[PDB]
C-alpha cells in the first residue's frame, strides 16, 4: 500500500492539501441552506455550460442519507459519492444496534469525522467536499442545520452556504435572515434560499434545485414548474 | 535525469543503470575464457592476489554451482557469491522438483530471467556480474551459456569475458574460422586446458605462472577445478613447442 | 525495508503524454525488424537473427516462439522482456483457459492475456513498461487464423500483414504494394522474405533469419496416433534448410 | 520533499515545530488551577454571525473527574478525546477506581508522536487537561502534540496566549478561591479577544471533586460577566 | 529512500485541481471522438477512429465499441488497454448483480460503481488514473434508455447527446444545434454521422474509419437488440445518407 | 552528479558511492587487526581512551559468535553488534540444522550475503564496518576480513581503522619473516606491538589494548579472551618495542 | 489423549477481622496417591498489603500468582507509585481469569 | 547538506547527519550528572520548568528494583526506551528468575537504537540516557548516546553545559571512587559536580532530583522536601 | 420459533406467525412478532434457532433498506427473494451457519401481483400460492391443497387461514399461543389486530 505523508504541515503551520481542498470546494456550483420554523431547504446552483443533459439520470446534487436526513454539497462530484455511501451505510448501521435512526449532529459528526480521517493518513488526500447536512432528529420538530468542509470541523448554522460566490449570498443571508424571526411557513424559507442563489445563479431556468425537509421524514423536491413560481414572483417585487 | 538512478527508460529508450552494471563488470579487471570440447568444457580466468596478506586460495571467481554446473563470474566479488548461492540453491531445488538434474541452458535462462527483474522492476539493482555457466549436459553435450546485467543469455561455440575480452574473442573467431569446427577437437580434456590457456597468452600477450592462472573443468558427471598442481603441470606441457 | 516503489513510474505529462510508453515504444523503434502476412490458408511471422559475436550459437537465441500448438509469437525491442512475456503468455492459456475448458485460448483471447499483463507494467507500482511490441499469430476452429500486434502500453490491433523495429516504416510500404486478399500461404513465405531483404544489412540466409508459419495441421509433430481429433500443431518453425530452399525462386 | 519524522540542524522535529504554529492560530484556551477546583475557559470565534455558537464545542467531558479545552485545528482532537475517554473508561473496568488525571494525560501523549512513514502528521491541536484525583488533587496539564506534557497552576494557548501567559503569571496566587478564578478567566479572555466577551462568543468550566467537570450554561457565564464589569468599575 | 521518485499523483495544485486528472483529460482529447445521442425509441454510439492503415484488418475489429452485458454497451476515448481493464470489471459487476438479484443491472448502478473505481484512483493508491472516458449506451426497465458519460476524474453525468474525446467543443456545439427530443434512431444516426463528418481531423470520413451501434426498441416487443454495425452496414448506412 | 544520494544507484563508472562513503566511515574508526597463526587465529584491537571516566576492562568491543569465533571491527560500533547479531543467528541456526558448529568460510558468506543485501536496495544503509573474523573449525583456522560492499577473503593478516597502513605494512613484514608459520603465543605478543605501532596515528588520546585468540592447542580450538598474565606480558613486549 | 489439567490437591483458608485478615492453606502437594512436597507454599505475598494463593491445579495456580504479581508491578508504573486497593486488585484478577474464559486456570483464587 | 534528508543516507565525508542532529537534541537538554563508588550509584538530574506556573519535568524513570535511568533530550523517546528497557528486566526476572545485568541492559538498548539509523521511513532516538543499577557485579553507571554508543563510567554528564560536571567528575574521580557505605557522602559529590554545569540560576527544592541505588538500596527516586537537605 | 404460514390470494399476501417463545420448560413470551418489514411493500416471516432468526431477519432488513435510500427504489419481492436465497445459501457453507427459514411476501407495484417465497436455512427458495416451516405444512397443506384457489378475496384467504390454524390448534402437541395475521397488498403492509 501507497504510505506517503501528502498532508502535512507547512512552516507557516498550514497544511496545503486541506486549504486546496478548500479551492476545489469554492470552484464546485452554489449550495446553500436555510432553517426554518418548522423546516429546513436546501438550494443548489447548477452550471449551465451545458445543455442537452438528461435530467431525470443525472445525480440529483442533494442526496438523502436516511429518510430524515439529507446532504447537499460543494466541490468534486466523484468525492461526493465516497461520502454520501459511508454516511447511508453508517445511518443503517446506526439503526440496527442502537434501534432509532441518527440525530443530524450524529450524522454530521460520522461524515465530518471521515473527512478528518483522510487529512492525517498516509496515501490519501482530503476530500475535495463542504456538506450542508438538513433534517430532523427522530421524533423531534426542531430542524437541524450542519456544515462539514475537508479539515472535518463541522457547526450548526442558522443559515449557510458554499462554493463558489458563495461570499456574496452569505452576506445575503447575513443581511436577510432575522434569528429573533426565522421564515415560519414553508414558502417563507424556500423563498429567502431562491433569493440569496438569485444574487449569483444568473437565470431562473434550470439553474436552480430546491429540496424541503419538513419533521417525520417529510422530504420533497421542487420541480422547476413550482420554483419558476418564486422567481416569477421576486422579479416582480424589484419594482421600488 | 532521476531516469539515470533507477531502472526506468530514458527517452532514447536507454536503462542507464543497466549499462553502468555492465562497465561494474571490468572492475575487477580479470579476463575469462571458456572453450568445447569432444568430451569438456574448459575455463579459465585469470587470478590476481595483489595484497601479499591474503591467502591465495580463498581468492576465486570460479564456483561449482552443482555436481554438474560450473560458472565464472567476470564482476564484484559481493555480486559474484551472491549469483553463486542462487544459482545453488536454484539448481538443488529444480533437481528435487523434477526428478533430474538441472542443465546448464535452463540455469542460465533462469538466471537471466532473475537479472531481467531487476531492469524492470525500481527496488532490485542489477547485479554488476556476467555469469558463463559451463557443464557436459547429457541431452547438449559439452555446454557454455552466459548471463550479463540486461538479463540477456546465449549458448557459445566459445566465449571471453573482460576488459581485454575483444582480443580474446576475435582470437577464437579466428582459429575457428580457420579450423571450421563447433570445437576443439581434442580427446583428453588436459590437451583443451592447454589449447584455452595458450590461446589467452596469444590474445593478451602475456605469460602466466601457476599462481596467474584459476581453471575448471566440465565433464560427463562431474565439474572439477585444477590446483596450482594440475595447472602447473598443464603449464609445463604447454612449453613443448 | 525492500520494496517501497508502491507508487506508479509511468504517470501522464501536462501534455497528456505517459512518458514512460512514448520511450518504451523509442526502444522497441532501434529493435531489429520483424514482420507477419496473412494468407487464406495460414500466417508468417519472421524476423533477423542479428548475431551479438559469431561465437555466439543463434539457434539457442529462439526469437519465434510457440505459445501454444495453433499460436506462435516474434517481436521487436528488448529480448529478454519478451522472454519473460513468452513465460507468462504459455502459463496464463494454461492456468486462465486449457485448465477450464479442456482446449487452448483463441488467438484474440491469449493476445487480450498477453495485452493485460503489459498495461499492468504500465500502471502497476515500482516497474517501467515491458520495451516490446509482439506479433501474435495464430488459429482457432471458430476465426480462422489471424495477426495481432501488442504495444507495450497493452494495446492490440489485428493485422492483414505488417512489420515493427528498425525498418518497419520502409516494410510497411513493400507489404501494401505486394499484399493482396487471395494470397496461398507460399506466395505470403515468398513475400516475406522479400520484405526482410530490405531491412537485412548482413548475411541473409537460412541460418540468419527466424521465419514460423501458423499453417495446416502436423501429425508428424504431435508425438503420438490413436486419438482420431488431436491432428496435432498448426505452429511450425521452418529449418534452417527449408528457408535457402524458397530463396532460389526468389 | 523530505522526511516526516527528520530533524532540523537545530536538533527539533520540523513536522511538531510546524504543528505548534497551527495551534498559535488557534482560538485562546484559559485554565486556571485552584485548591477549590480547576476553570477551563476558551475563545468560541464564531467565523460568521449565522453560525450556531453553542454548536462550537471546545471544552469536553473526559471522565466525571476530568475535562479538556482544545485550541488549534479541533477537529484533530476528535479522536485525542476519543481515546482518553476509553482509557478512563477502560482503566475504570480494570481495576474499579477513577484514573490519575497525570495517567489519562500520559496516555493521550503517548498518541502524539505515533506519525509518519500510525498517522500521517502530528496533532494541529493542544489540550489543557483539567481533572481531580485523590493523590495529587486539582490538576491542569497542558498536552503538545510533541508527546510532552507540563503540569501548570495557570496557562493559556492559542492566539491570545503570549499576553494571557504573562498576565497569568501576574495574578496567580495559591490562595485564588474558585469564583476568583473564573473572573480571572473571563477577564484575561475579554483582554485578548478580537471580539467584545459576551455569554454566546466566551465559554466556562470547572472541575471539582464534589460535582465532577460541569460546562456552565449561557445564563450562569453571563452574570459572571456582568459581576466582572462591576468588578472592575471599582479602584 | 524511494520518496525521490514519486510523482503524487493524488495530491491537489494549490488552486485545488488533481494534475493527474487533468492531463488524463488532456490525453483523452487528442483520441479519436465517439458520440452518443438519445432517441424515444433508441440509442446510437457512433465512434472516429485514429488514421488506419490500408494493411489494418478491417472487419473482425472493435476498438471503440465495447458490449458490458445484452442491454448496456459504451464507448471508449482514451487508452484502449486502460478501458479494456475496467470493460471486463463493468462486464463482472453486471454479471454479479445477475447472479444476486436473478435481474438485469440498472444502467446508472453499472455506470456508478465504474466511476467510483475511477474515483478511487485519484485519492489513494499513489497510482495513475486510467487515460479513458466513457459514453454508456443502455436500457432498464426503470428509466429506459440512458447516455451516461464517466472520465479519469471519477465523475459521471446523464446525456441526450454527447461526444468525448478530439473536438468535443465542436461536436458538442453541432449537436446542441441540431437536436431535438422526439428525434427517432434514424435521424439521429444521420446527426451522429454528420457531426463527426464535420468534426474529423482528415477530408474523407470513410466507413473503415467508423464503429457504430444501435440500442433499439426493435425485436419482439417489449424486449431490447443491440448491433454493433458490420463494415458493410456502416457503408450502406454511409452512401444512405448521401456522405459517400 | 546524483548518483551518490541513493543506495544501490551505479554511477557511470560501474560504482556504488555510498558503500565508498561507508569505508571512510570505516577509516575513521579505531585500528583493529587479525593474526592467523600456526592452528589458530588472533584478534587485537585499540580502545581510545576519552577519559579515565572509562572503566577499565569494562567497555568490551571484541566479540564471540558460537563458541570457536572472534569477530573485531572499526568504524560505526553499533554496526559492527547488528553484524554480530547475525552472526549468531545464522550460526545458531546451521548448528541447529547440521549438528556441527558452523565452519568458518561458510560463516564469512552468511555475514558476505547479508551486508552484500546491504548493497541491494536504497531503502537501507550499507555497514558502517570492516570485519576482521575468524577461528578454528575442523580443516583448522581461518582469518576473514569483511568490507561494507560484502567483499570479502581470507587472510595471512589483516588490518582496518586509521592505523591500518601502519598494521598493513608490519603484517607483510611477519609473513615474509615467518614463511613456516608463526605459533599462537608468538601472534599474540606480535598482535599487541603492531597495535602500538598503529597507534601513531590516533597519538592524540592513550588508548587500552585487548587481544582475544581461538588456537587449536592453546585454547582447544574455543574462543577466548587474553587476560590478566599473558596480556601484562604482550604489553610490556609491545611498551619495549616503541623503544 | 494429552490433559492439559492436573490437581495438586491443597486447602485454602481466609478469613476478615475488624483491622486484619488471614489467608492460611496447608504446604502438602499432592498428585493422586503420592506427596510431592511436605513444604511448598501456595500462599504468597503480592505486595502493596495484599496476600493471595490460587488452590487447584498448581502450575495454573502459579501462573496466574506470577501475573497478578506482575500486574502490581506495572500498576506502580504507570499510576506513579499509587498503591493498589484491595477491590482495585479483585478487579484485575477477575480480567486476568476472564482473560482465559475458554481455557480456564484451572484454580480457586482468594486474595 | 544533500545528504541530512533521512538516516538511510551517509555524507560524502561517512557520517549520518540525522544521527548528529539527534545526538544536538540532547545537548539542547537540562544537564543531569551519574557517578558510582563501588556499593552505590547516583544520579543528579536539574529539571527544566516551561515557565513559572508550570511543573519541572521529570528526568529520571525507574526501570526494575536494581536499575533505573536519567534522560536529556526528548523525554518522549526516554518514555520508549525507559519501557523498552522495563521489559527486558522484566522479562530476565519472570523466564530466567535473574536480576538483569547493566552491561546487558547497555547492549539492548544499543541495539535498539541501531535499528532506527540503518532503514528508510525511521528516525535516529532524539534523547541521551545516564543507567545506574547495583546488579550481581556491583554498582554500574552507563551512558546511552542515540547513534547506538553505550560506554561504562565512574561517572559522567550530558546536557546543557555538562561539559563542566564532567571535567570536575574527571578530577574529583579518586575522591568519590571510595564512597563505599556513606550514601549521602556519594550524593553530595554528585550535587557539587551538577553545580559546575550552572549559570544566573541555582539548584531551588523543587527544580533538582537525585537518585540512588546500591547494596541495599533498591532504586529509589528524591524530589522536592526530600532533597531540601542537599541544598 | 415454531409455526409460521402463508398463503398469496388474489390481490394480496397473508402472513400468519405463532407468537409463542419458549425456553425450554416455560412459555417466556405469547406476543412475539415473528417477522420484518424490508420495504414498505415486501415482509418477512421468520422460524428457527433463537437469536440467529432476529441477528438474520435484521441483517437482512438493514441491507434492503440501505439499497432503497442508494437507489431511492423499492427492489421487487423475486429481488429481495434472490438476494435474502444468496445469503442463506452463503451462509450454509460458513464456519458457523444462519438456522433460520423465512417466508417473503411482497407486491410487485411494477406488476400489480402478489409474490410468495419460501426459502429454507439451506438457500432453498420456491415461489408458492401457500407455504409453511417445519411442521405447519403437515396439518394445513391437506386444507389448502383442497379448499385453495388462486382468484381468492383476502377475507376467503384468512377464513381458510383460520380453519389452518385451528386444525393446528386441534392436533399441535405444542400451544403456540395463538398467529399474529399481517396482509401484503398494493397499499402497503397491515396487521390484522386479532384473531
Ligand atoms: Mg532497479
Ligand atoms: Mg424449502
Amino acid at each position: 500500500g501507497y504510505d506517503r505523508a501528502l498532508s502535512i504541515f507547512s512552516p507557516d503551520g498550514h497544511i496545503f492539501q486541506v486549504e486546496y481542498a478548500l479551492e476545489a470546494v469554492k470552484r464546485g456550483t452554489c449550495a446553500v441552506g436555510v432553517k426554518g420554523k418548522n423546516c429546513v431547504v436546501l438550494g443548489c446552483e447548477r452550471r449551465s455550460t451545458l445543455k442537452l443533459q438528461d435530467t431525470r439520470i443525472t445525480p440529483s446534487k442533494v442526496s438523502k442519507i436516511d429518510s430524515h436526513v439529507v446532504l447537499s454539497f460543494s466541490g468534486l462530484n466523484a468525492d461526493s459519492r465516497i461520502l454520501i455511501e459511508k454516511a447511508r451505510v453508517e445511518a443503517q448501521s446506526h439503526r440496527l444496534t442502537l434501534e432509532d435512526p441518527v440525530t443530524v449532529e450524529y450524522l454530521t459528526r460520522y461524515v465530518a469525522g471521515v473527512q478528518q480521517r483522510y487529512t492525517q493518513s498516509g496515501g490519501v488526500r482530503p476530500f475535495g467536499v463542504s456538506t450542508l447536512i438538513a433534517g430532523f432528529d427522530p421524533r423531534d420538530d426542531e430542524p437541524k442545520l450542519y456544515q462539514t468542509e475537508p479539515s472535518g470541523i463541522y457547526s450548526s448554522w442558522s443559515a449557510q452556504t458554499i462554493g463558489r460566490n458563495s461570499k456574496t449570498v452569505r452576506e445575503f443571508l447575513e443581511k436577510n435572515y432575522d434569528r429573533k424571526e426565522p421564515p415560519a411557513t414553508v414558502e417563507e424559507c424556500v423563498k429567502l434560499t431562491v433569493r440569496s442563489l438569485l444574487e449569483v445563479v444568473q437565470t431562473g431556468a434550470k439553474n436552480i434545485e430546491i429540496t424541503v425537509v419538513k419533521p417525520d421524514s417529510d422530504i420533497v423536491a421542487l420541480s422547476s414548474e413550482e420554483i419558476n413560481q418564486y422567481v416569477t414572483q421576486i422579479e416582480q417585487e424589484k419594482q421600488e | 535525469g532521476y531516469d539515470r538512478h533507477i531502472t526506468i527508460f530514458s527517452p532514447e529508450g536507454r536503462l542507464y543503470q543497466v549499462e553502468y552494471a555492465f562497465k561494474a563488470t571490468n572492475q575487477t579487471n580479470i579476463n575469462s575464457l571458456a572453450v568445447r570440447g569432444k568430451d569438456c568444457t574448459v575455463v579459465i580466468s585469470q587470478k590476481k592476489v595483489p595484497d601479499k596478506l591474503l591467502d591465495p586460495t580463498t581468492v576465486s571467481y570460479i564456483f561449482c554451482i552443482s555436481r554438474t554446473i560450473g560458472m565464472v563470474v567476470n564482476g564484484p566479488i559481493p555480486d559474484a557469491r551472491n549469483a553463486a548461492l542462487r544459482a545453488k540453491a536454484e539448481a538443488a531445488e529444480f533437481r528435487y522438483k523434477y526428478g533430474y538434474d538441472m542443465p546448464c541452458d535452463v540455469l542460465a535462462k533462469r538466471m537471466a530471467n532473475l537479472s531481467q527483474i531487476y531492469t524492470q522492476r525500481a527496488y532490485m539493482r542489477p547485479l554488476g556480474v556476467i555469469l558463463t555457466f559451463v557443464s557436459v549436459d547429457e541431452e547438449l553435450g559439452p555446454s557454455i551459456y552466459k548471463t550479463d546485467p540486461a538479463g540477456y543469455y546465449v549458448g557459445y561455440k566459445a566465449t571471453a569475458t573482460g576488459p581485454k575480452q575483444q582480443e580474446i574473442t576475435t582470437n577464437l573467431e579466428n582459429h575457428f574460422k580457420k579450423s571450421k569446427i563447433d570445437h576443439i577437437n581434442e580427446e583428453s580434456w588436459e590437451k583443451v586446458v592447454e589449447f584455452a590457456i595458450t590461446h589467452m597468452i596469444d590474445a593478451l600477450g602475456t605469460e602466466f605462472s601457476k599462481n596467474d592462472l584459476e581453471v575448471g573443468v566440465a565433464t560427463k558427471d562431474k565439474f572439477f577445478t585444477l590446483s596450482a598442481e594440475n595447472i602447473e603441470e598443464r603449464l609445463v606441457a604447454i612449453a613443448e613447442q | 525495508m525492500t520494496d517501497r516503489y508502491s507508487f506508479s513510474l509511468t504517470t501522464f505529462s501536462p501534455s497528456g503524454k505517459l512518458g514512460q510508453i512514448d520511450y518504451a515504444l523509442t526502444a522497441v523503434k532501434q529493435g531489429v525488424t520483424s514482420l507477419g502476412i496473412k494468407a487464406t490458408n495460414g500466417v508468417v511471422i519472421a524476423t533477423e537473427k542479428k548475431s551479438s559475436s559469431p561465437l555466439a550459437m543463434s539457434e539457442t537465441l529462439s526469437k519465434v516462439s510457440l505459445l501454444t500448438p495453433d499460436i506462435g509469437a516474434v517481436y521487436s525491442g528488448m529480448g529478454p522482456d519478451y522472454r519473460v512475456l513468452v513465460d507468462k503468455s504459455r502459463k496464463v492459456a494454461h492456468t486462465s483457459y486449457k485448465r477450464i475448458y479442456g482446449e487452448y485460448p483463441p488467438t484474440k483471447l491469449l493476445v487480450s492475456e498477453v495485452a493485460k499483463i503489459m498495461q499492468e507494467a504500465t500502471q502497476s507500482g515500482g516497474v517501467r513498461p515491458f520495451g516490446v511490441s509482439l506479433l501474435i499469430a495464430g488459429h482457432d476452429e471458430f476465426n480462422g487464423f489471424s495477426l495481432y500486434q501488442v504495444d507495450p502500453s497493452g494495446s492490440y490491433f489485428p493485422w492483414k500483414a505488417t512489420a515493427i523495429g528498425k525498418g518497419s516504416v520502409a516494410a510497411k510500404t513493400f507489404l501494401e504494394k505486394r499484399w493482396n486478399d487471395e494470397l496461398e500461404l507460399e506466395d505470403a513465405i515468398h513475400i516475406a522474405l522479400l520484405t526482410l531483404k530490405e531491412s537485412v544489412e548482413g548475411e541473409f540466409n537460412g541460418d540468419t533469419i527466424e521465419l514460423a508459419i501458423i499453417g495446416d495441421e502436423n501429425p508428424d509433430l504431435l508425438g503420438y496416433t490413436g486419438i482420431p481429433t488431436d491432428k496435432g500443431p498448426r505452429f511450425r518453425k521452418l529449418t534452417s534448410q527449408e528457408i535457402n530452399d524458397r530463396l532460389e525462386a526468389l | 520533499d523530505r522526511g516526516v519524522s527528520t530533524f532540523s540542524p537545530e536538533g527539533r522535529l520540523f513536522q511538531v515545530e510546524y504543528s505548534l504554529e497551527a495551534i498559535k492560530l488557534g482560538s485562546t484556551a484559559i485554565g486556571i488551577a485552584t485548591k477549590e477546583g480547576v476553570v477551563l475557559g476558551v475563545e468560541k470565534r464564531a467565523t460568521s454571525p449565522l453560525l450556531e455558537s453553542d454548536s462550537i464545542e471546545k471544552i469536553v467531558e473526559i471522565d466525571r473527574h476530568i475535562g479538556c479545552a482544545m485550541s488549534g485545528l479541533t477537529a484533530d482532537a476528535r479522536s485525542m478525546i476519543e481515546h482518553a475517554r476509553t482509557a478512563a473508561v477502560t482503566h475504570n473496568l480494570y481495576y474499579d477506581e477513577d484514573i490519575n488525571v497525570e495517567s489519562l494525560t500520559q496516555s493521550v501523549c503517548d498518541l502524539a508522536l505515533r506519525f509518519g512513514e500510525l498517522m500521517s502528521r502530528p496533532f494541529g491541536v493542544a489540550l489543557l487537561i483539567a481533572g481531580h484525583d485523590a493523590d495529587d488533587g486539582y490538576q491542569l496539564f497542558h498536552a503538545e502534540p510533541s508527546g510532552t506534557f507540563y503540569r501548570y497552576n495557570a496557562k493559556a494557548i492559542g492566539s491570545g496566549s503570549e499576553g494571557a501567559q504573562a498576565e497569568l503569571l501576574n495574578e496567580w496566587h495559591s490562595s485564588l478561591t474558585l469564583k476568583e478564578a473564573e473572573l480571572l478567566v473571563l477577564k484575561i479572555l475579554k483582554q485578548v479577544m478580537e471580539e467584545k466577551l459576551d455569554e454566546n462568543n466566551a465559554q466556562l468550566s470547572c472541575i471539582t471533586k464534589q460535582d465532577g467537570f460541569k460546562i456552565y450554561d449561557n445564563e450562569k457565564t453571563a452574570e459572571l460577566i456582568k459581576e466582572l464589569k462591576e468588578k472592575e468599575a471599582a479602584e | 529512500g524511494s520518496r525521490r521518485y514519486d510523482s503524487r499523483t493524488t495530491i491537489f495544485s494549490p488552486e485545488g485541481r488533481l494534475y493527474q486528472v487533468e492531463y488524463a483529460l488532456e490525453s483523452i482529447s487528442h483520441a479519436g471522438t465517439a458520440i452518443g445521442i438519445m432517441a424515444s425509441d433508441g440509442i446510437v454510439l457512433a465512434a472516429e477512429r485514429k488514421v488506419t492503415s490500408t494493411l489494418l484488418e478491417q472487419d473482425t475489429s472493435t476498438e471503440k465499441l465495447y458490449k458490458l452485458n445484452d442491454k448496456i454497451a459504451v464507448a471508449v476515448a482514451g487508452l484502449t488497454a486502460d478501458a479494456e481493464i475496467l470493460i471486463n470489471t463493468a462486464r463482472i459487476h453486471a454479471q454479479n448483480y445477475l447472479k444476486t438479484y436473478n435481474e438485469d443491472i440498472p444502467v446508472e448502478i453499472l455506470v456508478r460503481r465504474l466511476s467510483d473505481i475511477k474515483q478511487g484512483y485519484t485519492q489513494h493508491g499513489g497510482l495513475r488514473p486510467f487515460g479513458v472516458s466513457f459514453i454508456y449506451a443502455g436500457y432498464d426497465d426503470r428509466y429506459g434508455y440512458q447516455l451516461y458519460t464517466s472520465n479519469p476524474s471519477g465523475n459521471y453525468t446523464g446525456w441526450k447527446a454527447i461526444s468525448v474525446g478530439a473536438n468535443t467543443s465542436a461536436a458538442q456545439t453541432l449537436l446542441q444545434m441540431d437536436y431535438k427530443d422526439d428525434m427517432k434512431v434514424d435521424d439521429a444516426i444521420e446527426l451522429a454521422l454528420k457531426t463527426l463528418s464535420k468534426t474529423t481531423d482528415s477530408s474523407a470520413l470513410t466507413y473503415d474509419r467508423l464503429e457504430f451501434a444501435t440500442i433499439r426498441k426493435g425485436a419482439n416487443d417489449g424486449e431490447v437488440y443491440q448491433k454493433i454495425f458490420k463494415p458493410q452496414e456502416i457503408k450502406d448506412i454511409l452512401v444512405k445518407t448521401g456522405i459517400t | 552528479t546524483g548518483y551518490d544520494l541513493s543506495n544501490s544507484v551505479f554511477s557511470p563508472d560501474g560504482r556504488n558511492f555510498q558503500v565508498e562513503y561507508a569505508v571512510k566511515a570505516v577509516e575513521n574508526g579505531t585500528t583493529s587487526i587479525g593474526i592467523k597463526c600456526n592452528d589458530g587465529v588472533v584478534f587485537a584491537v585499540e580502545k581510545l581512551i576519552t577519559s579515565k571516566l572509562l572503566v577499565p576492562q569494562k567497555n568490551v568491543k571484541i566479540q564471540v559468535v558460537d563458541r570457536h569465533i572472534g569477530c573485531v571491527y572499526s568504524g560505526l560500533i553499533p554496526d559492527g553488534r547488528h553484524l554480530v547479531n547475525r552472526g549468531r543467528e545464522e550460526a545458531a541456526s546451521f548448528k541447529k540444522l547440521y549438528k556441527t558448529p558452523i565452519p568458518i568460510p561458510a560463516f564469512a558468506d552468511r555475514l558476505g550475503q547479508y551486508v552484500q543485501a546491504h548493497t541491494l536496495y536504497n531503502s537501507v544503509r550499507p555497514f558502517g564496518v570492516s570485519t576482521i573474523f575468524g577461528g578454528v573449525d575442523k580443516n583448522g583456522a581461518h582469518l576473514y576480513m569483511l568490507e561494507p560492499s560484502g567483499s570479502y577473503w581470507g587472510y595471512k593478516g589483516a588490518a582496518t581503522g586509521k592505523g591500518r597502513q601502519s598494521a598493513k605494512a608490519e603484517l607483510e613484514k611477519l609473513v615474509d619473516h615467518h614463511p613456516e608459520g608463526l605459533s599462537a603465543r608468538e601472534a599474540v605478543k606480535q598482535a599487541a606491538k603492531i597495535i602500538y605501532l598503529a597507534h601513531e596515528d590516533n597519538k592524540e588520546k592513550d588508548f587500552e589494548l585487548e587481544i582475544s585468540w581461538c588456537s587449536l592447542s592453546e585454547t582447544n580450538g574455543l574462543h577466548k579472551f587474553v587476560k590478566g598474565d599473558l596480556l601484562q606480558e604482550a604489553i610490556d613486549f609491545a611498551q619495549k618495542e616503541i623503544n | 489423549q494429552f490433559n492439559p489439567y492436573g490437581d495438586n490437591g491443597g486447602t485454602i483458608l481466609g478469613i476478615a477481622g475488624e483491622d486484619f485478615a488471614v489467608l492460611a492453606g496447608d504446604t502438602r502437594n499432592i498428585t493422586d496417591y503420592s506427596i510431592n512436597s511436605r513444604y511448598e507454599p501456595k500462599v504468597f505475598d503480592c505486595g502493596d498489603n495484599i496476600v493471595m494463593s490460587a488452590n487447584g491445579f498448581a502450575a495454573d495456580g502459579d501462573a496466574l500468582v506470577k501475573r497478578f504479581k506482575n500486574s502490581v508491578k506495572w500498576y506502580h508504573f504507570d499510576h506513579n507509585d499509587k498503591k493498589l486497593s484491595i477491590n482495585s486488585a479483585a478487579r484485575n484478577i477477575q480480567h486476568l481469569l476472564y482473560g482465559k474464559r475458554f481455557f480456564p486456570y484451572y484454580v480457586h483464587t482468594i486474595i | 547538506n544533500n545528504y541530512d534528508g533521512d538516516t538511510v543516507t551517509f555524507s560524502p565525508t561517512g557520517r549520518l547527519f540525522q544521527v548528529e542532529y539527534a545526538l544536538e537534541a540532547i545537548k539542547q537538554g537540562s544537564v543531569t550528572v551519574g557517578l558510582r563508588s563501588n556499593t552505590h550509584a547516583v544520579l543528579v538530574a536539574l529539571k527544566r520548568n516551561a515557565d513559572e506556573l508550570s511543573s519541572y519535568q521529570k528526568k529520571i524513570i525507574k526501570c526494575d528494583e536494581h536499575m533505573g535511568l536519567s534522560l536529556a533530550g526528548l523525554a518522549p523517546d526516554a518514555r520508549v526506551l525507559s519501557n523498552y528497557l522495563r521489559q527486558q528486566c522484566n522479562y530476565s526476572s519472570l523466564v530466567f528468575n535473574r536480576k538483569l545485568a547493566v552491561e546487558r541492559a547497555g547492549h539492548l538498548l544499543c541495539d535498539k537504537a541501531q535499528k532506527n539509523t540503518q532503514s528508510y521511513g525511521g528516525r535516529p532516538y532524539g534523547v541521551g540516557l545516564l543507567i545506574i543499577g547495583y546488579d550481581k557485579s556491583g554498582a554500574h553507571l552507563l551512558e546511552f548516546q542515540p547513534s547506538g554508543n553505550v560506554t561504562e563510567l565512574y561517572g559522567t554528564a550530558i546536557g546543557a553545559r555538562s561539559q563542566g560536571a564532567k571535567t570536575y567528575l574527571e578530577r574529583t574521580l579518586d575522591t568519590f571512587i571510595k564512597i563505599d557505605g556513606n550514601p549521602d557522602e556519594l550524593i553530595k559529590a554528585g550535587v557539587e559536580a551538577i553545580s559546575q554545569s550552572l549559570r544566573d540560576e541555582s539548584l531551588t527544592v523543587d527544580n533538582l532530583s537525585i537518585a540512588i541505588v546500591g547494596k541495599d538500596t533498591p532504586f529509589t527516586i528524591y524530589d522536592g522536601e526530600a532533597v531540601a537537605k542537599y541544598i | 420459533m415454531d409455526i409460521i404460514l402463508g398463503i398469496r390470494v388474489q390481490d394480496s399476501v397473508i402472513l400468519a406467525s405463532s407468537k409463542a417463545v419458549t425456553r425450554g420448560i416455560s412459555v417466556l413470551k405469547d406476543s412475539d412478532d415473528k417477522t420484518r418489514q424490508l420495504s414498505p411493500h415486501t415482509l418477512m416471516s421468520f422460524a428457527g434457532e433463537a437469536g440467529d432468526t432476529v441477528q438474520f431477519a435484521e441483517y437482512i432488513q438493514a441491507n434492503i433498506q440501505l439499497y432503497s435510500i442508494r437507489e431511492d427504489y423499492e427492489l421487487s419481492p423475486q429481488a429481495v427473494s434472490s438476494f435474502v436465497r444468496q445469503e442463506l445459501a452463503k451462509s450454509i457453507r460458513s464456519r458457523r451457519p444462519y438456522q433460520v427459514n423465512v417466508l417473503i411476501g411482497g407486491y410487485d407495484k411494477k406488476k400489480n401481483k402478489p409474490e410468495l417465497y419460501q426459502i429454507d436455512y439451506l438457500g432453498t427458495k420456491v415461489e408458492l400460492p401457500y407455504g409453511a416451516h417445519g411442521y405447519s405444512g403437515f396439518y394445513t397443506f391437506s386444507l389448502l391443497d383442497h379448499h385453495y384457489r388462486p382468484d381468492m378475496t383476502t377475507e376467503e384467504g384468512l377464513d381458510l387461514l383460520k380453519l389452518c390454524v385451528q386444525e393446528l390448534e386441534k392436533r399441535m402437541p405444542m400451544d403456540f399461543k395463538g398467529v399474529i395475521v399481517k396482509i401484503v397488498d398494493k397499499d402497503g403492509i397491515r396487521q390484522v389486530d386479532d384473531f
